[PDB]
């Protein structure tokens, strides 16, 4: 969730 | 010549790296590429959060939710950017939709929407 996609 | 993908694989290094500016940057190349793509805003914003620039990332979050009203990140990015302008009601209104669209989209992030729901209405209560 916390990090970029 | 890099394209949208490309840049997007870079910001993420640099978000990795810790480079947060930069990254920003990066997802803001990939955007002029290919606007129409959310998860570049959903990232920025995930950016702009490390950067204290929380209106900005809020910005990012309605563009990204414009082209893709699903997104888990979208919704969890603005229920962190509404916690941390004092929003309770609509942070947490928006990390209980987060958390609704993991579950219809068999998505598994652990505790981590539960945990920052806990933290809205606790803070939400401690302001009370
Ligand atoms: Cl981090
Ligand atoms: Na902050």
């Amino acid at each position: 969730l916390w990090w970029p996609d | 010549s890099p394209s949208a993908q490309e840049l997007k694989e870079q910001g993420n290094r640099l978000f990795v790296g810790r480079k947060y500016p930069e990254a920003a940057a990066c997802y803001g190349r990939a955007i002029t590429r290919n606007p129409l793509v959310a998860v570049y805003y959903t990232n920025r914003a995930l950016c702009y959060l490390k950067m204290q620039q929380h209106e900005q990332a809020l910005a990012d979050c309605r563009r990204a939710l414009e082209l893709d009203g699903q997104s888990v990140k979208a919704h969890f990015f603005l229920g962190q950017c509404q916690l941390e302008m004092e929003s309770y009601d609509e942070a947490i209104a928006n990390l209980q939709r987060a958390y609704s669209l993991a579950k219809e989209q068999r998505l598994n992030f652990g505790d981590d929407i539960p945990s920052a729901l806990r933290i809205a209405k606790k803070k939400r209560w401690n302001s009370i």
